[PDB]
């Protein structure tokens, strides 16, 4: 999962686990919305 | 400033301190030439005191209020 | 400055509110004397109408509890 | 300007508002607008004689290559 | 005052032969083990001496204090006005005990609140909630003719029933709680000789000029 | 007063009221057996013996032979290794009270284990090891609002059935009390699930960077910095030649080695220098260019002047030749900033109340900000962000930010400011901006958007300028004329660098890493005259008093001017003397042990 | 002529050269005084330290104790 604020590519297992993994937290607020 | 009452002869000798205790705030004093008594007011204890000229036998003679209405 | 009978009756003003800040006063013969805080002055005048007011002295510090020794 | 002699008039002094046809030098002094860019140091610090080509001037003048007006 | 440098009594019993060494300075209490403490440390329920001798039963059994103080059953003395104020001035709340704060009377010249506070009589009907229970401010009674200001010496506030002494008028402090006493001090003239006019229109005593 | 003579206490400062008195007792002792007797006849309480306080003015209180045998107790008095029982308060107090630093070493300090919990205790929030009986008694006993975590009643439960995430404790009547494992906090909803902390967000956690991870963090030095550890902790040391300070005074500009501690002369004989800024090594010739403002003096306009600076070691061997940009009408040029990326120079004029931009050769002047400035000072630029920032130190002070093109002007800070005379940006910590006051004399930093205002340094003795580099913040106390330093996050304590003069008007730190050189110019040569920068792109602009050609946005009706070249510099290194011939070109009278056209060959 | 420019912290200029003061001037004092031997036109004059006086008008010996020189 690439969250737009960094351009990093974190593992998809980190999406929708209530952890703000990257700065904008797109894995929580942008996907689980 | 020292919270004491002193006395000395007018020829500037034999200066001495007659009262130095429980004088929270003295305001004014008056000396009785007749009965040889010393009267002074205390503003903290809100009282009128009396003593002999040598500074012994202190006694409270007035406190609290004066008028019948305590005004 | 005002004066009265010893029972508090029959009051008369000597100075009608014209003194800055008197603190202590004393009498002799015809003259009142008093110490004034605001002006830091010792002053005298006639004990009944305040005429002939004269400044006796003026000091750096406040004056307290003037007495005529006699 | 001093008009007392002890300079008490020109003390505790806030510079006045410049009126419609005046110009205000950097040191808060007011001069007639005609004096800006006229080739004279009228503010005393040449605060009047600058940015002259970045402005035009009154139609009775000729404007130099350097923007000053005569 | 017993067993120190100075003989205070006329008889001289102040300084007997069987007198211990004096370790402390004058006008200071001496502990039994040679430590020193101020006289105010005597019988204040906070042991201050190394031995706690300042709180000894024999010493504090018949302790008594000045007319301006009130003594708790703990036998510690506090100012007379520190009773019944919801503050634990004494250790055992004897000052704030509800039976006492119901039953007690004020010293002559002071008003009693339903709260159990005593206040200056002047504090009654002065807008300020001094009792905390507004017992000092019965609006129905405070606004009657019985509480008119002494027009020789006091200034009446505009928007309420408060009276303040004339010398508080435009002194640079809100005394009327509505700033009525600070309005238009420009019109107020200083005494011709005793005062110095400020940059603002306040008049101060001349003795306060260039005082630092 | 005479009453205080010969009474055991030293009441004179010199104890002379006691040091000459008759014997007090019929065996020659001066003091009772209860007191100690200083050799100068001073009586002293027994327990004052060698407590570290110089009690006997003679010093008889602090003899080591007495000190060693005094009974002590570790929480109150402990043996320093010099046989002196130091007072327990003085351990780790910040001072070597005994002469080997035992009363300052970390081993007797800190906690050996920080009183860890057994089965009989309770963790509470994160280690408050009180007895276990606080567990879900529905009372906030811990004080921290974490005594009850989970705590859903019911006897027939254990969270080993995967009721809570991790690290329960068995609830006596509710199954689970579930405090979060270290590095996590409980969520508002579903408190049995623990949220990972973000440890990169907290201020001043590491010198340059951070990497938030699962219940942990890792921090590193960015490119160009090397990881080092001081006695305190982390330091990311800048590579290459050590950083320099440039000190402009009204007469000269002085260089300084922060590593060698020797000054260098640089420019001299000048007058009324106010502020400086530089552009690092544009031509790769090995010489940066230093720009500096000159005030109006008397009835004469000031200047902006530029000159080469040797990056290497040089002094008294290279004459410094300054040149004038030719910006007429200049009066109080008090803020100067050099945009290394777009190749523009930005300044403020305090008299003219405006902010101007031009090229590095003085061509194409253009006004950017012209309204609601009272006294514009201390401009700064961030091309990598596309924002430029200025301060106003007039009658209503403010700090503002705007695009370099001049749009989107806004106010960053207006609350609680006085004379914000100086301004600097940390390019490594989120582009966070610092400024220095003169009335409240604090140094403050804030995020570039204007959030998270923090008071970094207090009572800074009226700072006048800043620079931030290599984890430290430098400033000038103007009246005292001293350069001062601290850790850039406000921790630890201050330190004097050096003292110059009351004429000191700025400190500017001189290093290639100060202004990142690898930032790419967004301009694509489509714009004539000025090509200004903006967030994520460029913008073409026309010089002052000219407009675009109608129907165009990259061309203006004004003419163009040729670039103004630099005079050739004196490039002599290692003390080689510069020389001018009939051609007036700089050549080298190179020193011994070196060869080449200047001195370039060892 | 301008020599050089420095900070406004400059308080004094002093010329440091041998010929600034005539180094060969003879000291007129004859090892008479117990303390100070000051100079006067064509000679010298003894003086005591502040507060101490001459003993019985000796005009060379003072009541002050002599103090060791400091190197
Ligand atoms: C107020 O001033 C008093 C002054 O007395 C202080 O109180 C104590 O003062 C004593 C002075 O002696 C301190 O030291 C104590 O000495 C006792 C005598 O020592 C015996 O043993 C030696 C052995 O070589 C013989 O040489 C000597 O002749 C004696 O026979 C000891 O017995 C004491 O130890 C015991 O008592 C103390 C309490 O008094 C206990 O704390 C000990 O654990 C032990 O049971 C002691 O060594 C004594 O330290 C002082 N008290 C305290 C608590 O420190 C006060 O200190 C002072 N005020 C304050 C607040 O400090
Ligand atoms: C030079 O001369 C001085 C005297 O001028 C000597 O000082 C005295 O020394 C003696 C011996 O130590 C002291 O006497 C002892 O004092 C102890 C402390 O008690 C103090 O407090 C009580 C109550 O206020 C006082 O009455 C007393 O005077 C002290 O101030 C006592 O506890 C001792 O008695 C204990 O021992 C006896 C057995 O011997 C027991 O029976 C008792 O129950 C008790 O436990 C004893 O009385 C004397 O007080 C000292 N005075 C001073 C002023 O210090 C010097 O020692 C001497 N020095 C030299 C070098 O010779
Ligand atoms: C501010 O102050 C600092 C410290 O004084 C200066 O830095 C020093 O500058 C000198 C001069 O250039 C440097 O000297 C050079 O050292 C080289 C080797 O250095 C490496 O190895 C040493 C081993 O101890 C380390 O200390 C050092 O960190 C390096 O790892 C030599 O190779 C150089 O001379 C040789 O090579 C040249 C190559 O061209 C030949 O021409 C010579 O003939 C010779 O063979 C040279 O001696 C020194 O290393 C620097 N030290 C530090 C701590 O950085 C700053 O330059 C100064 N800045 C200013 C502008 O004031
Ligand atoms: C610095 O001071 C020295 C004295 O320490 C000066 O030298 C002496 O100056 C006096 C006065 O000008 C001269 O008289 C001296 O010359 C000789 O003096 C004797 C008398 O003592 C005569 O009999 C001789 O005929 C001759 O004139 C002279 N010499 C000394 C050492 O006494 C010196 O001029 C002066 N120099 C400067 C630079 O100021
Ligand atoms: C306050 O000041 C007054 C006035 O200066 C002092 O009055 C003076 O008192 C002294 C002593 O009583 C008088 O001295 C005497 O004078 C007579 C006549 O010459 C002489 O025979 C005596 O031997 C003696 O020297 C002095 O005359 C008198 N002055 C006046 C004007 O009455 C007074 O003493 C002062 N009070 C104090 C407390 O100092
Ligand atoms: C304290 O001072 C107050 C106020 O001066 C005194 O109050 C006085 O009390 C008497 C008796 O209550 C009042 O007389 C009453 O007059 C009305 C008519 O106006 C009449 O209807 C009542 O029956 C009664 O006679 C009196 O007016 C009042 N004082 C004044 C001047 O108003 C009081 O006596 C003083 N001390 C005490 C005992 O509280
Ligand atoms: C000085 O400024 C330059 C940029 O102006 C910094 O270099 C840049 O470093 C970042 C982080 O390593 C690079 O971002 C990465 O880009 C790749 C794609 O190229 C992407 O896959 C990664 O996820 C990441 O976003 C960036 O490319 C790089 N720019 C260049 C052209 O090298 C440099 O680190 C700065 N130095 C300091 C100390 O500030
Ligand atoms: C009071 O002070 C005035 C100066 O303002 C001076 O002229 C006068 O002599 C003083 N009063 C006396 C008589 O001491
Ligand atoms: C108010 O003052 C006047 C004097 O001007 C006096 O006659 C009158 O009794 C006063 N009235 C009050 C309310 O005391
Ligand atoms: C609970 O925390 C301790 C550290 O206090 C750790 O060692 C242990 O592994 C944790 N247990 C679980 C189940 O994660
Ligand atoms: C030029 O400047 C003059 C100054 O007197 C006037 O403001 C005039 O109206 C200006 N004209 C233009 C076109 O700017
Ligand atoms: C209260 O007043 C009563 C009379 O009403 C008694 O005098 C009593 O002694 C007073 N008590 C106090 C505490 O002043
Ligand atoms: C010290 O003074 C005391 C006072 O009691 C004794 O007289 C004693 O003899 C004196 N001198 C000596 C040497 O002890
Ligand atoms: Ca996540
Ligand atoms: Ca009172
Ligand atoms: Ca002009
Ligand atoms: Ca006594
Ligand atoms: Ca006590
Ligand atoms: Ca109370
Ligand atoms: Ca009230
Ligand atoms: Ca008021
Ligand atoms: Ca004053
Ligand atoms: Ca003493
Ligand atoms: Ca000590
Ligand atoms: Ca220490
Ligand atoms: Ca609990
Ligand atoms: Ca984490």
């Amino acid at each position: 999962f690439l969250c737009p604020a960094e351009g990093t590519c974190i593992p998809s297992s980190w999406v929708c686990d209530e952890d703000k993994d990257c700065s904008d937290g797109a894995d929580e607020q942008q996907n689980c919305a | 400033e020292k919270q004491i009452i002193e006395r000395m002869f007018l020829n500037k000798t034999n200066r001495e301190t007659i009262i130095n205790h429980r004088l929270r705030r003295a305001e004014s004093l008056a000396v009785d030439w007749v009965s040889r008594k010393l009267y002074w007011l205390d503003a903290i204890l809100d009282c009128l005191f009396v003593s002999d000229l040598e500074g012994r036998h202190r006694k409270m003679i007035a406190q609290h209020c004066v008028d019948a209405n305590n005004t | 400055i005002e004066f009265s009978d010893l029972e508090g009756h029959h009051r008369h003003t000597v100075y009608d509110g014209s003194l800055p800040h008197p603190f202590a006063l004393t009498i002799f013969e015809d003259t009142v004397f008093w110490t004034d805080w605001n002006t830091r002055t010792v002053e005298k005048g006639n004990k009944y109408d305040g005429s002939g007011r004269v400044v006796l002295v003026n000091t750096t510090h406040k004056p307290f509890d003037i007495h005529v020794y006699h | 300007t001093d008009d007392c002699g002890d300079n008490s008039d020109e003390e505790n002094c806030v510079p006045r508002e410049c009126s419609e046809s005046e110009f205000r030098c950097a040191d808060q002094q007011c001069i007639p607008s005609r004096w800006v860019c006229d080739q004279e140091n009228d503010c005393g610090d040449n605060s009047d004689e600058r940015d002259c080509e970045m402005k035009t001037c009154h139609p009775e003048h000729f404007q130099c290559t350097s923007g000053h007006c005569v | 005052w017993k067993c120190d440098g100075q003989k205070d009594c006329s008889d001289g019993s102040d300084e007997p032969d069987l007198c211990p060494h004096r370790f402390c300075r004058l006008g200071q209490f001496q502990c039994r083990d040679g430590n020193c403490t101020s006289p105010q440390a005597l019988c204040n329920a906070r042991q201050d001496c190394a031995d706690g001798s300042d709180e000894d039963r024999v010493l504090c059994e018949h302790h008594r204090c000045e007319s301006n103080e009130w003594q708790c059953a703990n036998k510690r003395c506090i100012p007379q006005s520190w009773q019944c104020d919801s503050v634990n001035d004494c250790l055992d709340n004897s000052d704030e005990d509800t039976s006492h704060c119901a039953s007690r009377t004020c010293r002559p010249g002071q008003f009693k609140c339903n709260n159990g506070r005593c206040i200056p009589q002047s504090w009654k009907c002065d807008v300020d909630n001094d009792c905390g229970d507004y017992s000092d401010e019965p609006i129905d009674e405070c606004t009657t003719a019985a509480y008119n200001c002494d027009n020789h010496t006091e200034f009446s506030c505009k928007t309420n029933y408060r009276c303040i002494p004339q010398w508080a008028v435009c002194n640079g402090f809100d005394d009327c709680r509505d700033n009525s006493d600070e309005q238009g001090c420009e019109s107020v003239p200083c005494h011709p000789s005793g005062d110095f006019r400020c940059a603002n229109h306040h008049c101060i005593p001349l003795r306060w000029k260039c005082d630092g | 007063p005479k009453a205080l003579a010969c009474d055991g206490r030293a009441d004179c400062l010199d104890a002379s009221d006691e040091s000459a008195c008759p014997t007090r007792f019929p065996n020659g002792t001066y003091c009772p057996a209860a007191m100690f007797e200083c050799k100068n006849h001073v009586c002293i309480q027994s327990f004052w013996i060698c407590d570290g306080e110089n009690d006997c003015v003679d010093g008889s209180d602090e003899e080591i032979h007495l000190c060693f045998n005094i009974p002590c107790e570790s929480p109150q008095r402990f043996r320093c290794d010099n046989s002196r029982c130091v007072y327990g308060h003085q351990l780790c107090n910040g001072v070597d009270d005994c002469g080997d630093g035992s009363d300052e070493k970390e081993e007797h300090c800190r906690k050996p284990t920080h009183k860890p919990c057994t089965d009989t205790e309770y963790k509470c929030s994160n280690g408050n090891c009180i007895s276990q009986h606080y567990v879900c008694d529905n009372v906030n006993d811990c004080g921290d609002l974490s005594d009850e975590t989970g705590c859903n009643l019911g006897d027939n439960r254990t969270c080993a059935e995967n009721i809570c995430e991790q690290n329960c404790t068995q609830l006596s009547s509710g199954g689970f009390i579930c405090s979060c494992r270290p590095g996590f906090k409980p969520s508002t909803l579903d408190k049995n699930s623990c949220q990972d902390i973000n440890e990169c967000e907290e201020f001043g956690i590491c010198p340059q960077s951070c990497r938030n991870s699962k219940g942990s963090y890792e921090c590193f030095c960015v490119d160009g910095f090397k990881s080092m550890s001081t006695h305190y902790g982390e330091r990311c040391a800048a590579d290459g030649s050590p950083p320099l300070l440039l000190l402009p005074e009204n007469v000269r500009i002085r260089k300084y080695n922060t590593s060698s501690e020797k000054f260098s002369e640089y420019l001299e004989e000048e007058e009324h220098i106010q502020t400086i800024d530089y552009d690092w090594d544009p031509e790769h010739i090995g010489l940066s260019v230093v720009y500096y403002t000159v005030l109006a003096q008397g009835s004469q306009f000031g200047a902006i002047k530029r000159a080469y600076i040797p990056n290497f070691e040089s002094g008294s061997n290279n004459p410094i030749r300054e040149v004038d940009l030719g910006l007429k009408y200049l009066m109080q040029p008090d803020g100067l900033a050099v945009d290394w990326v777009g190749r523009h120079i930005y300044w403020s004029d305090a008299k003219s109340q405006r902010i101007e931009v031009a090229t590095l050769d003085g061509r194409y002047r253009k006004w950017l900000i012209t309204t609601q400035l009272d006294q514009p000072a201390a401009i700064a630029v961030n091309p990598k962000l596309g924002l430029m920032f200025w301060t106003d130190q007039g009658k209503q002070p403010k700090i503002e930010s705007a695009w370099m093109n001049g749009e989107h002007r806004s106010v960053l800070v207006s609350e609680n400011l006085g004379w914000p005379n100086g301004l600097s940006i940390d390019y490594l910590n989120d582009d966070r901006v610092y400024w220095s006051d003169s009335k409240e004399d604090v140094i403050e930093a804030i995020k570039y958007d204007g959030t998270d205002r923090r008071l970094i340094i207090n009572e800074a003795m009226k700072p006048f300028s800043l620079d931030i580099f290599e984890d430290k913040l430098y400033w000038v106390a103007k009246e005292k004329g001293e350069v001062w330093r601290q850790n850039k996050f406000g921790k630890e304590n201050k330190e004097k660098v050096l003292v110059v003069n009351p004429w000191l008007t700025q400190v500017r730190i001189f290093h290639q890493l100060r202004y990142n050189q690898s930032v790419s110019n967004p301009c694509k040569q489509v714009c004539s005259h000025l090509c200004l920068l903006r967030p994520g792109g460029y913008s073409c602009a026309c010089p002052q008093g000219s407009d675009f050609v109608t129907g165009s946005t990259v061309q203006c009706d004004a003419a163009s001017e040729l670039p103004v070249t630099m005079p050739p510099p004196c490039r002599c290194m290692h003390g080689g003397n510069c020389y001018f011939d009939e051609n007036e070109l700089p050549k080298c009278k190179c020193s011994s042990g070196y060869s080449g056209e200047y001195c370039e060959v060892g």
